C-alpha cells in the first residue's frame, strides 16, 4: 500500500508477464511450424495418391494391352514383369501408410500445442491487466517516470 | 549418394527399375531407358524415343509433362523417382504453362480446383481470360510499345547545362565511338551521330542500351534525366552504350423479391463446435456481433455456457437488434469462441452475410476458426480479420451455424438502379461545418455533417472520408442517400484516395471511387505505393475486386511493376490467411506474362539453391571453423546444378541488372545469428559496376527493413523533387519468401565500427586523397543531414557503429532498421561528435559549413512536412501487414508528432531547432 511496496509488486508482476509472454511466443512458434509441416504432409499424401493412381493406370494398361496381345515363353516375361510392377506398388502403399501415421501423430501434437496455448492466455491476460493496474495506480500517486522505468524489467 | 533408382512405366504396361545419376538430364535418361527397354518385352511396339514425353508427380502433388528434357532430374525434383512415358500430342502449351505456374507460385493449381468454390473458379475464369487477352494484345503492337512495356524508362526525379563525352558502339562489333554531347541533348539526337560515324568509318530503327544492363535510353527526355547518365556525371565516369536494331528488339519480343421488404430481425442458429482444445474445468461461450468495417451495426448478443469439451453443442438462436432490410452490402458477421470460469479468447471467425454475386446467404456454413492472439486491444471480437476460412480444415477448430431461410425465392442486395431511386428524393450552419471539417468525430458533430452532407459534396469534396464514417450503415435509407451522393462525387486527388483504401471504408462503392482516383497514377509514382496497395488486399471481402483488377491492369502494362507485384505476393504464400487470395492473383499474372515467367522461374531456383546453400553453411558452422566452412561452401557452389542455377539470371532486386558470372572465390557468409550469405557476380559489359553483390538472408523477417527503406527512398524522391539531392543510398531490399529475402550490397563501403580501428576523417582522406577530399566531405554532409532527418521522423532507435555505414565516396547510410516509430518512447534527434567533426573538416569551430548543414536538415524536415499526410496514409494502410511495431493508431501518432502536423509550419520549425540544438549540446556529453 506504500509506494515502494506497490512498486516492488509492479516489478515482480512485470517479470512474470514478460516470462509468460516468452513462453506463449515459444508455443506460438511451434503452433505455426506444426501448421506448415502438416500442410506439407497432407500434400505429400496427395503426392502419394497421385503416384499410386499412375501405377494403377499402368496396371489397367498391362491387362488390356496384354490380353489382346498374348494369344501370339514371352508370356512368362510379361507376367513376371507385371508381378514386379504390382510388387513395387505395395512398397509405395506401405510408405504412404507410414506418412498417414506421422500426420495423425503430428495432428495430436498440433491439438496439444493449441490446448497448452489456451490455458496460458488467461494467465497472460490477467498479468497484463494487473501490471497495468499497478502502473496506473503509481502514475496517479505522482510517481516519477524514472522510478517506473527501473521497476519495469 | 550420387545415383538413384528410378521407376519407369512404359506405355505397353511394361515396368523397369534401374539406377541413374541425379545430375543426368532427362534427354540422357531416355537414352539409358531405351537401351535397357530393348531387352524387356514389347519393345518392338514402342515408337521412337522422341514420340514420347516423361511425366512425373512433382513436389506440389500434380502431374507434369516434362517437355524441357535439358533439365537435370535433381532440378525436376519429382516426388518419388517415378517416370511415365506418355504421348506428346495435346494442347501442351496450356499443359506446360499450367505446370510452371504451380511450381512458381508455390501452391498447386489443383488446390484451387479441390475447393469446389464458385467464387474461386469464377475469379480464375475471368482474370485468366482478361490477362491472356492483354498479353495477346501486347504481342501485336509495335516494338517501341514493347520496349516501353519491358524496359520502362528509369528517370531521375523532376520527372543545369554542362557537357561531357560518351562512348557508343554497335551490336556485334569490337570498335566503338567516343564523342561529345551535352546534358540537354535528347536521345534520338545522340543516335544521329553514331549512325553518321558508321557511314564514315535510319535514326529511328534503333534505340540505346546501357552496356551489360537491360536499361534503355529512349523517348522525348534529355540525357541528364536518365539515371545512368546522371549517375555517370556525378561519378565523372564516361557512359557506355550500344545501338540495337528494331529486329534485335523484335527477336527479344518473340523469344425476385426486393430485399427492403424483409422487415424481420436478423438471426442465426448456432449448432456445434468442433476440434476445440480448451481447459476442461472451464465452460465455453460463443460471442457474436455484426460489423461494417470498424463499426458495430448492433448490440452483440451471446450464447449460453456449455461445458468445455471437444465437440460442444448449443442449438441456440441468436437474434440481433437489426432487421434484414437494414443490412449493408458488406455486412460481416463475426464470431469469437471463449473459455470462461464457472477471460480466455480461444478463436475467431468472420463471415460475409452476402456472397460475391450479391446474394444473401442461406443455410448451414462451417467456419473453420483462427486462433486468437492475446494483445493490447483484446476486443470482444476481431472484425478486422480476414473473412476466408482457415485452410487447415483437418486439424483446426470449427463452428457449424445456419442462416435461416428468409423468403421462398432467393434475395440479392438491390442493384445500383434502385439505390439512386431511393437516394434521389432527400451562413450560420456553414460556420460550424467549416470548423468541424477544416482543421474520430463526436455524437454532436456527426449529426451536423449528416444534415449538411450535400454541402460537404459541394464545398468540402476532400471531406468524403469524414462523411462516410458519419453515415449510419445500420439503416438502409441512410446508406442509399450516401451512395447517391458518392456516385456524383468529384474525382479526389491520389492523396485522398489512399485514405479511402483503409479498412474503415469497406463498401464496394467506396473502393471503386478510390481506384477510380488512383488511375491517374504514373508508373513511377504507383511503384512508391505498391507495397501498401498489396497489403490492403488483406482487407478485401471478395476475391474479384477493383483493387485486384487495378493491380493486374498495371502489372500487365508495365513489366517492372509486374515484377515487384509478383515478389510482394509470392513472399507471403506461406501465410495461410492470404495463400489462396495471392495464389489466384499470381496465376492470373503469370498467364499474361509468359516472357517474365521465364525470368521469374530462373530467380526462384537461384533462390531455392541459396536456401539450401545457407542451410548447409548454418549446419557446418556448428561442426567446423570459418575458413574451412568458407571452402565447403565453394565446393557446393561449384557443383554443376548449383552453379548453372546461381549464374545468369536477372536480379530480383532490380530486373535490369544481370547477375551473370558468379565469383565463387569472392562469395562468403557473415557469422551473425542468421548466417547471411554474400554472393558476388562479375557481369560482362558493365564497367565500374562490373561487380555486383546480393545478400541472401534466411531466418529473419525483412519486411520492416523494406518498409523503412521504401520510406527513405520516398523521402529522397520528395527531396529530389525540389532540387535537394541529399546523396542517400536507397539500396534494394526484397522479401522473396518465408523469413527469406535479398539485400543489395553497397560495395566500396565499411561500418563505422571497423573504420574506428580524426578516425573517420583519415579514412576519407585515404579514400579521397588531394583535391578529392572536398567532395567526400560534401557527400558526407548531405547524407548525414538526410539520415539524421529520416531516422528522426521514422523514429528509428538502436543506432550504433555496427549499423551505420560509410562509402568511400563520402556518403553515410544506415542498415538493419530493427526498430522504428520509437519502439525499443520519443527518439531524440541525434548528432554524433564524430559526424560534426567531419562536417567541420576537422576544425573545433567551423561556423560556415555547420550552418549549411543545419539548413540542409531544416530544408529536409520542411519538405517531408509538406507531404506529411502521404506518410500517415501509407503508414495507416501498412497496419494490414501485422508488423508488431506498426499495429495501431499510436504507432501512426508518432509520425504526426515527429512531423508536428498539429502545429503550424513556423511553430514546428522552431521545435525542430530546439530538438536540433539540444542534440548539438548533447553531442559533447
Ligand atoms: C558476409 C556478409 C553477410 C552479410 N553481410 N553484411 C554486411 C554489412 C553488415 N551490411 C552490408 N554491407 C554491404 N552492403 C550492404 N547492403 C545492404 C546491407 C545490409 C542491409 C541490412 O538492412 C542488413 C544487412 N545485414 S544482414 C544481411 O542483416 O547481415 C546488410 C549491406 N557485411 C559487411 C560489409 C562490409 C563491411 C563489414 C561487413 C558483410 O560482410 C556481410
Amino acid at each position: 500500500d506504500n509506494i515502494e511496496a506497490v512498486g516492488k509488486k509492479l516489478h515482480e508482476y512485470n517479470t512474470q508477464f514478460q516470462e509468460k509472454s516468452r513462453e506463449y511466443d515459444r508455443l506460438y512458434e511451434d503452433y505455426t511450424r506444426t501448421s506448415q509441416e502438416i500442410q506439407m504432409k497432407r500434400t505429400a499424401i496427395e503426392a502419394f495418391n497421385e503416384t499410386i493412381k499412375i501405377f494403377e493406370e499402368q496396371c489397367q494398361t498391362q491387362e488390356r494391352y496384354s490380353k489382346e496381345y498374348i494369344e501370339k515363353t514371352e508370356i512368362q516375361r510379361i507376367m513376371h514383369n507385371y508381378e514386379k510392377l504390382k510388387s513395387r506398388i505395395s512398397e509405395i502403399v506401405d510408405s504412404r501408410r507410414r506418412l498417414e501415421e506421422d500426420l495423425k501423430k503430428q495432428a495430436a501434437e498440433y491439438r496439444e500445442i493449441d490446448k497448452r496455448m489456451n490455458s496460458i492466455k488467461p494467465d497472460l491476460i490477467q498479468l497484463r491487466k494487473t501490471r497495468d493496474q499497478y502502473l496506473m495506480w503509481l502514475t496517479q500517486k505522482g510517481v516519477r517516470q524514472k522510478k517506473l522505468n527501473e521497476w519495469l524489467g | 549418394n550420387q545415383s538413384v533408382v528410378v521407376d519407369f512405366l512404359l506405355p505397353t504396361g511394361v515396368y523397369l527399375n534401374f539406377p541413374v545419376s541425379r545430375n543426368a538430364n532427362l534427354s540422357t535418361i531416355k537414352q539409358l531407358l531405351w537401351h535397357r527397354a530393348q531387352y524387356e518385352p514389347l519393345f518392338h511396339m514402342l515408337s521412337g524415343p522422341e514420340a514420347y514425353v516423361f511425366t512425373c508427380i512433382n513436389q506440389t502433388a500434380e502431374q507434369q509433362e516434362l517437355e524441357d528434357e535439358q533439365r537435370r532430374l535433381c532440378d525436376v525434383q519429382p516426388f518419388l523417382p517415378v517416370l511415365r512415358l506418355v504421348a506428346r500430342e495435346g494442347d501442351r502449351v496450356k499443359k506446360l504453362i499450367n505446370s510452371q505456374i504451380s511450381l512458381l507460385i508455390g501452391k498447386g493449381l489443383h488446390e484451387f480446383d479441390s475447393l469446389c468454390d464458385p467464387e474461386v473458379n469464377d475469379f480464375r475464369a475471368k482474370m485468366c481470360q482478361f490477362c491472356e487477352e492483354a498479353a495477346a494484345r501486347r504481342q501485336q503492337l509495335g516494338w517501341e510499345a514493347w520496349l516501353q512495356y519491358s524496359f520502362p524508362l528509369q528517370l531521375e526525379p523532376s520527372a543545369p547545362n554542362r557537357a561531357l563525352l560518351v562512348n557508343v558502339k554497335f551490336e556485334g562489333s569490337e570498335e566503338s565511338f567516343t564523342f561529345q554531347v551535352s546534358t540537354k541533348d535528347v536521345p534520338l539526337a545522340l543516335m544521329a551521330c553514331a549512325l553518321r560515324k558508321k557511314a564514315t568509318v535510319q535514326p529511328e530503327d534503333y534505340t540505346l542500351q546501357v552496356n551489360g544492363r537491360h536499361e534503355y535510353l529512349y523517348g522525348s527526355y534529355p540525357l541528364c534525366q536518365f539515371q545512368y547518365i546522371c549517375s555517370c556525371l556525378h561519378s565523372g565516369l564516361t557512359p557506355h552504350l550500344t545501338m540495337v536494331h528494331s529486329s534485335s528488339i523484335l527477336a527479344m519480343r518473340d523469344e425476385s423479391v426486393s430485399l427492403w421488404s424483409l422487415e424481420q430481425p436478423f438471426r442465426i442458429e448456432l449448432i456445434q463446435g468442433s476440434k476445440v482444445n480448451a481447459d476442461e474445468r472451464m465452460k465455453l461461450v460463443v460471442q457474436a456481433g455484426l460489423f461494417h468495417g470498424n463499426e458495430m451495426l448492433c448490440k452483440t448478443v451471446s450464447s449460453s455456457e456449455v461445458s468445455v469439451c471437444s465437440e460442444p453443442v448449443w442449438k441456440q438462436r441468436l437474434e440481433f437488434d437489426i432487421n434484414i432490410c437494414d443490412l449493408p452490402r458488406m455486412a460481416r458477421l463475426c464470431f469469437a469462441l471463449y473459455a470462461v470460469i464457472e477471460d480466455c479468447p480461444i478463436a475467431w471467425a468472420n463471415l460475409m452475410l452476402f456472397d460475391y454475386k450479391d446474394q444473401l446467404k442461406t443455410g448451414e456454413r462451417c467456419l473453420y476458426m483462427w486462433p486468437s492472439v492475446p494483445d493490447e486491444k483484446g476486443e470482444l471480437l476481431n472484425p478486422t480479420g480476414t473473412v476466408r476460412s482457415n485452410p487447415n480444415t483437418d486439424s483446426a477448430a470449427a463452428l457449424l451455424i445456419c442462416l435461416p431461410e428468409v423468403a421462398p425465392h432467393p434475395v440479392y442486395y438491390p442493384a445500383l438502379e434502385k439505390i439512386l431511386e431511393l437516394g434521389r428524393h432527400s451562413e450560420e450552419e456553414q460556420l460550424q461545418l467549416r470548423e468541424i471539417l477544416e482543421r474520430e468525430l463526436y455524437e454532436h458533430e456527426k449529426d451536423l455533417v449528416w444534415k449538411l452532407r450535400h454541402e460537404v459534396q459541394e464545398h468540402f469534396p476532400e471531406a468524403l472520408a469524414r462523411l462516410l464514417l458519419v453515415t449510419k450503415w445500420n439503416k438502409h435509407e441512410d446508406v442509399a442517400q450516401m451512395l447517391y451522393l458518392l456516385c456524383s462525387w468529384p474525382e479526389l486527388p491520389v492523396l485522398s484516395a489512399l485514405e479511402l483504401l483503409d479498412f474503415s471504408f469497406p463498401d464496394c462503392h467506396v473502393g471503386s471511387f478510390a481506384i477510380k482516383s488512383l488511375r491517374k497514377l504514373t508508373d513511377d509514382e504507383l511503384f512508391q505505393y505498391l507495397l501498401q496497395l498489396v497489403q490492403v488486399l488483406k482487407y478485401e471481402s471478395y476475391l474479384d475486386c477493383e483493387l485486384t483488377k487495378f493491380l493486374l491492369d498495371r502489372a500487365l502494362a508495365n513489366r517492372k511493376i509486374g515484377h515487384f507485384l509478383f515478389w510482394h505476393l509470392r513472399s507471403e504464400m506461406h501465410v495461410p490467411s492470404v495463400a489462396l487470395r495471392f495464389g489466384l492473383i499470381l496465376e492470373a499474372y503469370c498467364r499474361g506474362s509468359t516472357h517474365h515467367m521465364k525470368v521469374l522461374m530462373k530467380q526462384g531456383e537461384a533462390l531455392s539453391k541459396l536456401k539450401a546453400l545457407n542451410d548447409f553453411v548454418k549446419l557446418s558452422s556448428q561442426k567446423t571453423p570459418k575458413p574451412q566452412t568458407k571452402e565447403l561452401m565453394h565446393l557446393c557452389m561449384r557443383q554443376e546444378a548449383y552453379l548453372e542455377a546461381l549464374s545468369h539470371l536477372q536480379s530480383p532486386l532490380d530486373p535490369s541488372t544481370l547477375l551473370a558470372e558468379v565469383c565463387v572465390e569472392q562469395c562468403t557468409f557473415m557469422d551473425s545469428k542468421m548466417k547471411p550469405l554474400w554472393i558476388m557476380y562479375s557481369n560482362e559489359e558493365a564497367g565500374s559496376g562490373g561487380s555486383v553483390g546480393i545478400i541472401f538472408k534466411n531466418g529473419d523477417d525483412l519486411r520492416q527493413d523494406m518498409l523503412t527503406l521504401q520510406m527513405i527512398q520516398l523521402m529522397d524522391v520528395l527531396w529530389k523533387q525540389e532540387g535537394l539531392d541529399l546523396r542517400m543510398t536507397p539500396y534494394g531490399c526484397l522479401p522473396t519468401g518465408d523469413r527469406t529475402g535479398l539485400i543489395e550490397v553497397v560495395l566500396r563501403s565499411d561500418t563505422i565500427a571497423n573504420i574506428q580501428l580524426d578516425a573517420l576523417l583519415n579514412w576519407l582522406k585515404s579514400k579521397n586523397p588531394g583535391e578529392a577530399l572536398d567532395r567526400a566531405i560534401e557527400e558526407f554532409t548531405l547524407s548525414c543531414a538526410g539520415y539524421c532527418v529520416a531516422t528522426y521522423v521514422l523514429g528509428i532507435g538502436d543506432r550504433h557503429s555496427d549499423n551505420i555505414m560509410i562509402r568511400e565516396s563520402g556518403q553515410l547510410f544506415h542498415i538493419d532498421f530493427g526498430h522504428f516509430l520509437g519502439n525499443f518512447e520519443r527518439v531524440p534527434f541525434i548528432l554524433t561528435y564524430d559526424f560534426v567533426h567531419v562536417i567541420q573538416q576537422g576544425k573545433t569551430n567551423n561556423s560556415e559549413k555547420f550552418e549549411r548543414f543545419r539548413g540542409y536538415c531544416e530544408r529536409a524536415y520542411t519538405i517531408l512536412r509538406r507531404h506529411g499526410l502521404l506518410f500517415l496514409h501509407l503508414f495507416a494502410l501498412m497496419r494490414a501487414a501485422g508488423l508488431p511495431e506498426l499495429s495501431c493508431s499510436k504507432d501512426i501518432q508518432y509520425l504526426k508528432d515527429s512531423l508536428a502536423l498539429g502545429k503550424t509550419e513556423e511553430e514546428a520549425l522552431k521545435h525542430f531547432r530546439v530538438k536540433f540544438n539540444e542534440a548539438l549540446r548533447e553531442s559533447w556529453k
